[PDB]
């Protein structure tokens, strides 16, 4: 609701302690797109204003109007507050048709009162001490059924044959058919019995994702005591507050937090209107987060690969420069915020492996949820047909063979001394 | 239909997967550390320093997760700052092994400008050790 | 992904323990409503299945799925286990193009699991000693840069003419200009003074929205230590998780909740895509609130009019029947769950109070937040002068007057021996 | 501001409960000395009064102001208060152009009322098992820019070799490359790994400086539930209350508490004006401290080498006698309050070790920041050559030998039996 | 203690996230001041940089070194760990005869993530 | 260049860095032991309680910080009272090594006006033992 004159100011030079907006506007049938960027902007020191609006190249009524914000509106470390001032009431309004907020600016001078991701790349990789290769992961296959007791069973037969990391299902929480700590027990003994067997430190994302913050912080002193070392959370079904309260503890114990995105989908899937992933991957790298889900990018066209590049840059990178080509709208410096490593959904067999280690090198975790249940062998030889095609690709990337032309030839090099994965070649 | 082994078959996190690697394959491996500006070195334990273990937690209050033993190996040397040739490298590995004859050896690298570890994987396994399967673990 | 066997069961009998939802589906070109309809179920004695599809009359390529599900696939208790079930993974689905969840089914034996409003609309109207007439409410007008003591002689002015309740900002948290504890002291002045001089009991809902929920307990704590009636909060900003921590607070001490609806617009505006309003009402009320922005119905045609009588229905009632006029998709039994109170953001005058008495009823707050700023005498006189409308065309209700009709003749015999309300009629 | 008649009482006769101060004074040209001393003394069963004033040779405008103080001025137990009493208003004194705290006197009356170190010189190296040598130290060489990881890297070889102890930067505290937390854990598996292989007690001074008092109460109570031997504590820039605070919280539960001396020069570096070492040093004692940074004594004059040995009396010895040249300028009992192990910072080489076990025999601390890193082999073989020195210069002490003298030939002897201390003999 | 190569940048641009720090700084006679000056910020990503020098008007022997620090030196909300890096060794250094730090600059990044004083002048009058 | 060795290099805290001592050596220490008012004393230890060890802190709460077992060594006879000649601490040498072959021996000394110990170094390694490097240890 603005008057259009002290909203829209073109002539502004933003500040490098705004916070900037950038939104995907479509105006009602009649309205001026300027009259419509500073009703966005409207919602004198406190005003956000917007200072440019472009048009959509191949949409004929899209726009993006750039908002910028000052600092004063905002508290000091609240994902709450901020997105509470940026879209908390702009969608429901009439003169627009849809809208999108396509990506935010956080200033250097925003991101330092922010705790943040309470590890990182950098530090889980020298405490779980695998290196120089994507970590992988598998969800246990049925969701929902199983006793607590035939749970780590599929936990200990998956992280004995060579996976670094085995996953709860976002909604196993605590049923009646598995309450939560009947599980953790089962898990802890098959992950310190998976490790004691392959000699490597092995994990399960325990999720401590509940119904009240109490609840939430039982499941997360229940792991801090059986000395496990990751645990995951729901964070846009729990919300910002139960995960930056989550994250901070786990920054004060020393655990590891896996973020799983359930309802993502409601938010970012539609293109003219809601906010797009990268706006709330932003948001959990500043609320805190060890992993989180980026999605997958095989069976994809490269128009959606150049885009999932763009947030997963966001997640890991110090500074990332404007790029419109991977949907970047502004220029984000991290100031030395740790970086989220990005979750990637493998495909259903080994043949995506050349795939996923050329688009995202080394610091991704991979998850075939079924892809090691599916081996006609059980889960033991199909987690090491993954870890053998993993560290297969891995090696072929460093003795320099193009995995986008020669990656099946790196597989069916690796059929050959392996029968685990030529078990699953032949499939 | 398979069983895949759980009797001696410890592994060491990245290319142990992998039948052992040839000197023609941890010169390959290095020719990647220095195409790139990353300083390689070696390390080496013995059986009971090579794999994880809980043993200090024994002095523990709560304090337990992630700490793990046996992280940390022995440094072999130096770090080769201004490694150019991957042959110098390969010179250092049978050159630990004579000293060392029943211990594992790793060789790990380092980045310059991020001052952090990078990669590591196993070049070297003793054979007086009857942890580990030769390939055919089934 | 279902394989339309196992997951589309037409000749099901649903359950009374069932959890029921109602999906509006639309497919992609080529792709049968059945198998789509069975791969929203799909996401043996844990399957959600598919139990009828009908077509929407007038779209060509829309359907109604119902999907029921099995009782035993939920958390007691847990809003967040609720949503992270139900629409935690289907709308990324290849298959369909768009989905909305339009309406949930709350079985009365989950229901009762969890603890719900901590007051209700009948405890609440004995609380303050207000019945027979709705709640009059007004946000402070400029959202942000007052001082603290400033903010409070605002709504000192405002409680003083004869509104029930003053409103923060939901931007209003902890900010630079306005510390949140120096907020609540001169809040709570400003009540204790407007409440000394009526006689009525006065309120302010004080935002505890905050960044963690250890932030968020000791703006609540606060809240009970001045003995001040009610807080609110963000809940969709928040989270469920946050809400529903405070929500057990508030019964735990007598605090009152009011509940505020930011970020309601990404997720409900669309009518091809996302999750509409009555289904996060009703989730509301599971997780608790006392009050609800339920919206404007003022300046809007009578098929959102019905719709909106329809999600207060939910909000209000213990037993809703099915009614496809009203959007309600099934019935729904609240087991004497407590009501949540509607508030309905009224027009720029006092107008259209004829109009929300006769669609609300009594039992609604209702809120003015430029109509007693914008007083050409103040805010004491303009909320004098809503509080007179207000009990003026209460009283030609109980009197018998059709306020669609003769609405305009109660203002004006108003207008006449009130002069605050004939300076709000001269406007 | 002294009238010279009621606080300059040279025919007073000291107390034993008295708190003495002697300032090294210089005037304005124009004020008299007495005139001078007695305003010190004034900043009467309370004042402080001036009981002598000598002149200092060879300089024509410096004087010594003996002040005497009751004990019922000061709390018990409190450094802050001590300090705030005797030099909280005097040096902005006008009629004085620069003033000197020299050297204070403690009571045994209030030398009883403070708790002091947590262990002491004797209690310290019962429990470390290190016996008729000095300890070895080592800082580990980049302050800044580790990872957590290989931070400990360099802790495990340092301790390795041969070392007792290594120690963190003074500020490395809690910085976005390595976090405390992730510190203080590669550090115990440094320090476990180092004990177990040699055999020997190993420690490592992790720094509990932190920016709140329960900040550095939560990396105390890290270090307590590690088990881990020492902390370190910056006690002149968290202060004196912080400090004492942790003192006591050592002594409560057995940890070490090395305390560095960050910021003394601003306060003791110019000789007419600050606080002296030896002042800020019996401060430290008072207020607790197990180890404690005395300085080099290496490449200095012997005028500063008298100096030197002056306050390191002061933190070892029970009773020590007043001797002007050594900087002492009363007498001081410390009525069986522990002493404090004095940490010397060694030079480059390894050729000031007879040096520094002449002039402090076997309880002090050595530390050879970039005497371990230096070494053309490592850290192990630089930390086994200062320990091959150290022990070869105490044996040849305990043989009779004079290194003042013979301390070349008898590092010569063990460059020949010791390949690891002739690679440094060779630098 | 510095080559003063590395630590003497006066080709410098200085950052906003940059914490800068003003040396009234008086030499030894004999060394420069150049030296001198980069030798206070030595005390890559991570030095401290002497970015210009100025002499006092009046006085022959001191300068105004202007020290550059990264903000990655500093705990969020640590006047503590603010004044143990910046002042905590300097000043026994043996090339210079005296130093005062004269200003600081606290950038933006830096002034936000401490809490700070309780009300200020607005909220307790 | 050379590595410094992780493998059977125990080393016990006094005089340990040096090679063994000889008995003019260990004579040359007593002498200073008897120049002052010291009092010299021998210990022994056993293979298994020679060196440090975590084992009993099985049985704590969080009260671990500098708990170590085998700090204490049983000591031989009593302490030398009004000893003035190093021969008779130097026969107490041999004497305990017949009795107890398979132990190591500390000469500690303690001070009789503070009440305290001063000095303790290993004086005798056993044959028996592989736990220590014959000071050739790179």
């Amino acid at each position: 609701k603005d008057y259009r004159l002290t909203y829209y100011t073109p002539d502004y030079v933003v500040r490098d302690t705004d916070i900037l907006a950038a939104f995907r506007m479509t105006p009602q049938p009649g309205v001026p797109p300027e009259e419509c960027g500073a009703a966005v902007a409207a919602e004198d020191r406190y005003k956000g204003r917007c200072y440019d609006i472009e048009p959509v190249p191949g949409e004929d009524n899209q726009y993006i109007a750039y908002v910028a914000y000052p600092i004063d509106l905002f508290e000091e470390g609240s994902v709450t507050n901020m997105f509470t001032s940026i879209v908390g009431n702009v969608f429901g309004f009439k003169a627009l048709r849809a809208l999108r907020l396509e990506d935010l600016r956080i200033p250097p001078a925003y991101v330092k009162t922010f705790v943040g991701p309470p590890h990182g790349i950098q530090v889980e990789r020298d405490k779980l001490n695998k290196y120089g290769r994507g970590l992988l992961g598998c969800t246990i296959k049925p969701k929902l059924g199983l006793s607590a007791k035939n749970y780590g069973r599929a936990v200990y037969e998956c992280l004995r044959g060579g996976l670094d990391f085995t996953k709860d299902d976002e909604n196993v929480n605590s049923q009646p058919f598995m309450r939560w700590r009947d599980r953790f027990l089962f898990v802890a003994e098959a992950i310190y019995k998976a490790q004691a067997e392959t000699g490597e430190v092995k994990g399960h994302y325990l999720n401590a994702t509940a119904g009240t913050c109490e609840e939430m912080m039982k499941r997360a002193v229940c792991a801090k005591e059986l000395g496990v070392p990751i645990i995951m959370h729901d964070y846009l079904t729990g919300g910002f507050t139960a995960n930056t309260s989550l994250a901070i503890y786990c920054r004060d114990n020393g655990l590891l937090l896996h973020i799983h995105r359930a309802m993502h989908a409601v938010i970012d899937r539609q293109r003219n209107h809601g906010i797009h992933f990268r706006v709330l991957a932003k948001a959990l790298r500043m609320s805190g987060g060890d992993h989180l889900h980026s999605g997958t990018v095989v069976g994809k066209l490269e128009g959606e690969r150049e885009v999932t590049l763009g947030f997963v840059d966001l997640m890991r990178d110090d500074y990332v420069e404007k790029d419109r080509s991977r949907g970047i709208y502004f220029t984000q410096d991290w100031c030395s915020m740790p970086g989220v490593m990005p979750v990637a959904s493998g495909g259903i067999h080994v043949w995506h492996m050349p795939a996923l280690v050329e688009i995202f090198g080394d610091d991704a975790c991979l998850q075939f949820g079924g892809g090691t249940l599916g081996h006609p062998w059980g889960n033991a030889p199909g987690a090491a047909a993954n870890r053998v095609a993993l560290e297969a690709c891995t090696q072929a990337r460093n003795e320099g063979r193009d995995l986008a032309r020669e990656g099946g030839d790196v597989i069916r090099s690796a059929c050959k001394w392996s029968p685990e994965l030529a078990a699953a070649c032949e499939v | 239909m398979m069983v895949w082994t759980p009797v001696n078959n410890k592994m060491f996190e990245t290319f142990s997967y992998l039948p052992p690697l040839s000197d023609e394959q941890i010169a390959a491996q290095v020719d990647y550390i220095v195409a790139n500006g990353w300083i390689p070195c070696l390390e080496f334990a013995e059986s009971d320093k090579a794999y994880v273990s809980n043993e200090s937690a024994i002095r523990f209050g709560s304090v337990s997760c992630l700490y793990y033993d046996n992280r940390y190996w022995t440094m072999w040397k130096l770090p080769m700052f201004g490694c150019r040739d991957p042959m110098q490298v390969l010179r250092e590995i049978v050159a630990c092994t004579k000293a060392f004859p029943d211990a594992y050896v790793r060789l790990v690298a380092f980045d310059n400008q991020k001052q952090v570890q990078i990669m590591g994987f196993l070049v070297q396994r003793p054979k007086s050790a009857r942890d580990w399967q030769p390939a055919n673990k089934r």
